[PDB]
C-alpha cells in the first residue's frame, strides 16, 4: 500500500526557507518567495521521474526569530495568484487588495497552514516542455510581512513545508542519474560523466 | 520492466560498452565468461537498472526477480553456453561441473537467441549468477568471431517493498 | 511482424479531417549506419512540416492533433552483426552540454539541434541520451530491438500524448524517435561497410484547426 | 526437432525416488571440434558421479536404475560444413591396442581411459571404434546424424538396458555415447576455426537403493 | 481484569532521559537517543519474563529547562526509522529529509505525543536469540533539536515516557533473580550468587 | 508411558520432505551420571548436523523447519535412588560467568559452550541454569521428573517454536534440552557407581529449503 503514488509523494517535506530583516534604511520588511517545487534535489528527482502531474498542496509556515525565542507579533502571509502583481514595498497597496488572500497569525500561535488547489490552465503540470513559448505553468507567490504601525526591529526566519495531496502522474520516464547544473534546465556536464555503476576489479568476481 | 544491467562495470571501459558482455572464439572449450550478484539494492551491476533505483527509495524488499539474456552476434555463428544460478550460502562456483549441479540452463545460439532465468526469493551473500562457456563459439569463414550479450533484469509479481526512505544517489 | 502498441491506446479522434492525401507512407531518406556511429533522433511533428500536403496543411493551420504509425527497416546481409534500439520518447527535451551555472553563460542547444527537420540529427553522448538520463533504463518507453540475426523491421503505433487536446505543430515537437546502436556493427573485410536504415511514417487520424490564409 | 526413441521403449520405474532435484538439465562443457579431430565418447553413469545432488545420491547408495534423455547441440555458422554421427552403445567396452598374446604382457586400458569422467575422452582409431569393430555398421545402434546443413541438434531418449534390474553406478558404466566426425570440418579462411559441441543430459526416472552413510 | 497482559504492561512509565546543551564551540545542539525498552531494570525484568512480544508504543516527550522555567521556543523531534542514517550535526541535511517524520512543538505547549507501530521484519520481537547474526530487531531513533536561526543559549532536559499498547506475548519463561551486569547480555556473577529466599534460623520454625 | 505434549500443539507442516530416512531414531551416546554430577544440556538443531542423512540435508540446505520427538531413558537398579528433571527450553541462551561491566572485557561463552554438538555439555552453576535464572521455577517449561522409584523413561513431543517460519539450522539453535539431578545419586557400597542416561530423538515433520550444491 506504501508503493502507490499517493504514498510516494504525500509527506510534509521542506520546500523553502525565507529570510526577513525589517530594518532601517533598507526598510524592505516584506519577503516574497516565488513558489516552485524544484527547490531541493530530492523532490526534483522524485518529480522528474514522471512527465505529467496533477496535485493539490498543503503549505505550513513555521516562523522563528533569529536566536529562536518567539514573542507575540502579528504576521500577514499573502498568496499572490498567477497573473496578479507582486507587492513592491512593505506598505504598498498590493497588501490591502481583496483578491490576494491573507492569513493573519501571531508568532506564539501554532504554525500557519493553508491549501492551494490545481491552478494551471492546462489539464496537468508538465516539467518537460519540448518547444518554444519553458512552459507557462505557475503556482503563485507567498509574500509575508510583519503587520505593525511602528517598524518592528526583529529579523525572523520562516520555513515553508509543503505536502502534496491527491497526486496523479502520467507518462513515466527514467530517473536522472547525472548531477544538476541549473534550475529550469536539465543541463548536464559533457566532460566528467559519472557512471551509473561503481567500478569493480574484474568481470569474473562478485565484488 | 526489463532494463539493461551494467555487468561490464570494470575500468578501462567507455560509456556504452559497459552494457555488454563480450563473447569471443579465442576462449577455450570450458571457461568462465561472466558472473554477477543478485541483490538489486547493492553497489554493483544492479545500480544501473530501474528496479535497482526504485528499491533504493525503500529499505526492505522481497520477491523473485528475472534476468534475461540476449545474444547480439552473427546469424551463422552457433555455440552453447551454461547460465547457472547458485543460491546464497557458498561462494562462486569454481568449475563447470560444480555449476551444473546447482541451478542451470543450457542456452545455445542455433535456435534460441534470448534465454530467461527466474531467480527466486531474495531479500535485504544474496545469490550468484554465473555464465560459462559450454562448448565453443564456432564461426564460418569470412565472419567476425566476436559477439556481445546484453543482460537485462526486472522484478516479478511477488516483489514487495516496505519502509520509505530518502535515496542517496544525490547530494 | 510484431507490432508494439504504444501505451495500449489506439490513436482516435476527438476541425477538418483530410483522410485522403495525408494518410500515406511518407518515406524519409536512409541513414548510413557504420562502425563508429552514435545514434539518431527525430522530432516528429516538424519532420513532416516541409513535405507535401501534410506540411502545407500543418503550416497554414494553428491547431493540430494526430497519432503516428512508424516503420523502421534495417536490411543487412546475413554476415553482418549488431543491434539497434528504436524507442519513442514523449517530450524529448535535448539538454545542453557544459559546466556553467550562470543563466546567460550556460550553453543551450540551437534551433537546428532541437528541431532537426526531415534529415534528423546525431547524438553526442548516447550513454546519457543527451539529456542527463542514462539509456540503460530507456526501455521504460515504448521500444523495440532491431537485432540483425532475428528480424530487420520494427513498428510503433504511437497515439497523441499531450496535456492539451490541441497544440501548435510548429513551435512544439510532441515526441521524438531515437535509434541507438547498442551493439556496434561488425563485419569481415570485403562486405558492405555501411548499412542503410529506412523510416516510413503514416499520420494516423490527423485533425487540423484554425487555418490562416 | 525429431526424437529417436531408443529401442522403442520409454524409461519406466520398477527404493527412493528423488523426482525433484535430479530431473534437471545437467549441462556438460563444450568440446572444441576442429579439422583434425577424431571423436569423443562418454561413459554415462559415471559422468554424473561428481556433479551435485545426483553425484551425492549415486555415490552414497549401492543400487541404481535410471534412464536418460540426451541432447547434443552443435551450432556452427552457415558457411561451415561437415557431419557428425552421435550414437549410444550399450556395454561399450574399450579395447586395448597392442599385438601381444600373453596375459600379463598384453596392454589394457587404464582407469582414466575406460571411465573418462565429466570431461570425456577422445578416440585413437575411430575407424574401428577402439573396439575392433568397424563403425560403418555402427548404425545398428540408436543414432542420429548431425549434418551441418540440415539441423544442429540431436536427442536420444535411452531406457535402462541391463541384465539385472539393479546394479552399482560406480563400478559398472551401463552404456556410452560416441560422437564421431564422419565428414571432416571444412571452412574458408577468416571463419571460426573451431565449432563447440554442447551436451545436456536429464536422468529420467531415477531409483536409488541401499544407502551407506 | 487487571491481571491480563494488556493491563500488566499498558501504563505510561518512564523509559528515557535526554540532555541537551546547545552551546558554543561544542555546537552539538542535537541530542540523539537510540530507543530500547531495556533501560530501567523494572521494565526489563517485566519484559524478559516472556520470549516473544508484539506491541505498539505511545511516546510522550516532556521537556523542561535546567532550572525549570519554560519560555516559548520551537523544538523539532525527529523519528529516524530503522535503516535510515542518523543526523550528524545540528544543521545537517538529515534534518530536512522528508522520510524522517518530525514534530514541531513549543516549550509552553502541552508535552508532545506520538505513536509508533510494530516495526520488525520478523513476526514478533524476541529478546533471547540463541544463535549468531544479538538479533536484528530495532525500533529507530528520536533525535531532537532546537529549531532556531541564531544559536539558542539554553540547556534543556527532555523526558521520554513510553506506554505499551496492544501487547501480545508468547512462550513464558522464569523471572530473572540474579542481578544485572550488561545491557544486551544476561551475564550474571559466578561468585556471590544471591539466594532466591532469605535465610532463617532453623527448618523447624516459622520465621 | 505418559507423554507430555509440549504447549499442546502437534508438529505439523506448513520445500522438500524426506519422510523416509530422516524419521528414524537417532540415538545419542549415554551420559554417565554419578554422585557429584551437575547436569547436561543439548542444543538441538546442531546436535544432528553431523550424523548421517539429516546432517547432510541440514548442512547443504539454507532453510529448515521441523519438530522433535524426544526419548530419555535412565535405567538404574532397584537399590539406587535419585531424581532427574528433564526439560526443554525454547531459545536457551547460555550466559557468561564474570563480574565485568565493560563491553570487550566482560566474559562470553565460546563456540563449544554455546553449541556443544553431539556430545553435549555440562553445567557450571545448575542452581541458576547458567543463565542467571533460578531453576526452582524452571517447571514453567515442558518438563518431566525421572524419579528412580516410579519410572525410568521420559518423552517430550516438541513442536516448532520460532518467530519466523523458516530459519538457518546451523547459526541458530532453536531450543535446548536440560537434564538436572535435583536429588543426588545415592547407593550402598558394592553397586554400580554410575548410571547411564540414553537419549533418542526423532525429527518429526522435517522441511528443508534452498540447497546450495
Amino acid at each position: 500500500l506504501e508503493t502507490t503514488i499517493n504514498h510516494f509523494f504525500s509527506r510534509s517535506g521542506l520546500v523553502g526557507v525565507v529570510n526577513l530583516t525589517d530594518g532601517g534604511t533598507d526598510t524592505t520588511g516584506y519577503a516574497t518567495w516565488d513558489i516552485d517545487i524544484m527547490g531541493f534535489v530530492q523532490l526534483r528527482r522524485k518529480c522528474e521521474m514522471f512527465t505529467y502531474m496533477r496535485f493539490n498542496a498543503e503549505f505550513t509556515f513555521v516562523t522563528t526569530t533569529k536566536n529562536g525565542e518567539a514573542r507575540p507579533y502579528m504576521l500577514q502571509y499573502m498568496y499572490v495568484p498567477p497573473g496578479a502583481p507582486k507587492p513592491t514595498g512593505r506598505d504598498a497597496f498590493q497588501w490591502q487588495t481583496a483578491t490576494n488572500p491573507s492569513v493573519f497569525v501571531k508568532l506564539t500561535d501554532p504554525p500557519a497552514q493553508v491549501s492551494v488547489p490545481f491552478m494551471s490552465p492546462a489539464s496537468a503540470y508538465q516539467w518537460f516542455y519540448d518547444g518554444y513559448p519553458c512552459p507557462n505553468n505557475m503556482m503563485g507567490t507567498f509574500a509575508v510581512r510583519v503587520v505593525s504601525r511602528e517598524a518592528s526591529q526583529l529579523k525572523l526566519q520562516t520555513r515553508v513545508y509543503m505536502k502534496l495531496k491527491h497526486v496523479r502522474a502520467w507518462v513515466p520516464r527514467p530517473i536522472r542519474s547525472q548531477p544538476y547544473l541549473l534550475k529550469n534546465f536539465p543541463n548536464y556536464d559533457s566532460s566528467k560523466i559519472t557512471n551509473s555503476a561503481r567500478d569493480r576489479s574484474s568481470i569474473k568476481q562478485a565484488n | 520492466v526489463e532494463t539493461i544491467l551494467e555487468v561490464n562495470n570494470t575500468t578501462e571501459a567507455t560509456g556504452l560498452t559497459r552494457l555488454l558482455i563480450p563473447v569471443s572464439s579465442q576462449n577455450k572449450a570450458d571457461e568462465l565468461c561472466a558472473a554477477f550478484m543478485v541483490d538489486p539494492g547493492r553497489i554493483g551491476p544492479w545500480q544501473s537498472t530501474l528496479v535497482g533505483q526504485i528499491c533504493r527509495y525503500y529499505t526492505q524488499w522481497s520477491g523473485s526477480l528475472k534476468v534475461t539474456f540476449m545474444f547480439t552476434g552473427s546469424f551463422m555463428a552457433t555455440g552453447k553456453m551454461l547460465v547457472a544460478y547458485s543460491p546464497p550460502g557458498s561462494a562462486q562456483p569454481a568449475n563447470r561441473e560444480t555449476a551444473m549441479l546447482g541451478t542451470h540452463v543450457i542456452w545455445d545460439f542455433g535456435l534460441q537467441s534470448s534465454v530467461s532465468l527466474v531467480i527466486p526469493w531474495i531479500s535485504n551473500t544474496a545469490g550468484v549468477v554465473t555464465l560459462w562457456y559450454q562448448t565453443n563459439y564456432v564461426v564460418p569463414p569470412e565472419t567476425p568471431g566476436e559477439a556481445y550479450i546484453i543482460a537485462m533484469g526486472a522484478a516479478q509479481d511477488n516483489f514487495t517493498l516496505k519502509i520509505c526512505k530518502d535515496t542517496d544517489e544525490v547530494t | 511482424a510484431n507490432i508494439v502498441l504504444a501505451y495500449g491506446e489506439w490513436p482516435e479522434y476527438c476541425p477538418t479531417r483530410p483522410d485522403v492525401s495525408v494518410n500515406r507512407f511518407y518515406t524519409l531518406d536512409s541513414k548510413m549506419w557504420q562502425e563508429n556511429s552514435t545514434g539518431w533522433y527525430w522530432k516528429f511533428p516538424d519532420v513532416l512540416n516541409k513535405t507535401g500536403v501534410f506540411g502545407q496543411n500543418a503550416q497554414f493551420h494553428y491547431l493540430y492533433r494526430s497519432g503516428f504509425c512508424l516503420h523502421v527497416q534495417c536490411n543487412a546481409s546475413k554476415f553482418h552483426q549488431g543491434a539497434l534500439l528504436v524507442a519513442v520518447i514523449p517530450e524529448f527535451v535535448i539538454a545542453g552540454r557544459g559546466s556553467n551555472t550562470k543563466p546567460n553563460e550556460a550553453p543551450h542547444p540551437g534551433f537546428t539541434t532541437t528541431f532537426p527537420g526531415t534529415t534528423g540529427a546525431t547524438f553526442h553522448d548516447p550513454y546519457v541520451l543527451d539529456s542527463g538520463v542514462p539509456l540503460s533504463q530507456a526501455l521504460i518507453y515504448p521500444h523495440q530491438w532491431i537485432n540483425l540475426r532475428t528480424n530487420n523491421c520494427a513498428t510503433v503505433i504511437v497515439p497523441y500524448i499531450n496535456a492539451v487536446p490541441f497544440d501548435s505543430a510548429i513551435n512544439h515537437s510532441n515526441f521524438g524517435l531515437i535509434v541507438i546502436p547498442v551493439s556496434p556493427l561488425k563485419y569481415s573485410s570485403g562486405a558492405t561497410t555501411a548499412i542503410p536504415i529506412t523510416i516510413t511514417i503514416a499520420p494516423l487520424n490527423s485533425e487540423f484547426g484554425g487555418l490562416r490564409q
